[PDB]
């Protein structure tokens, strides 16, 4: 993996 | 609107000690681990990737091997607490706590490490 953006920071899997 | 908070955004810890850094999320009645994501990172380093009620250890930066743990008895009170044992000077910096449970939020915590004497 998914990929998430929160207030212009992103987060992915391994 | 799903909100993560942090009761302390700055920890000052001694070199070689243990520290627990907290971030809070809302919980009600049931907490389906199947839907819960807890992510800890600092800079470019994955510390915790907790998905389906399981820490995934392949992804965990080497500096945190055997030192970093999510306190999971805490998830039910809406506490996603990162424990780090044997704090190193390189542990100083900006941590981010991301939590998803229907949509998501992240907060920043700063750690400062006092070098010995």
């Amino acid at each position: 993996a998914f990929l998430f953006v929160i207030r212009d920071r992103v987060f992915r899997c391994g | 609107a799903f909100t993560v908070t942090v009761p302390k955004d700055l920890y000052v810890v001694e070199y070689g000690s243990n520290m627990t850094i907290e971030c809070k999320f809302p919980v009600e009645k049931q907490l389906d681990l199947a839907a819960l994501i807890v992510y800890w990172e600092m800079e470019d380093k994955n510390i915790i990737q907790f998905v389906h009620g399981e820490e995934d250890l392949k992804v965990q930066h080497s500096s945190y091997r055997q030192r970093a743990r999510l306190l999971k008895d805490q998830l039910s009170l809406g506490n996603a607490a990162l424990q780090i044992t044997d704090v190193k000077l390189q542990d100083a910096g900006v941590y981010r706590c991301m939590i998803s449970y229907g949509g998501a939020d992240y907060k920043r915590i700063t750690v400062k490490v006092n070098a010995p004497y």
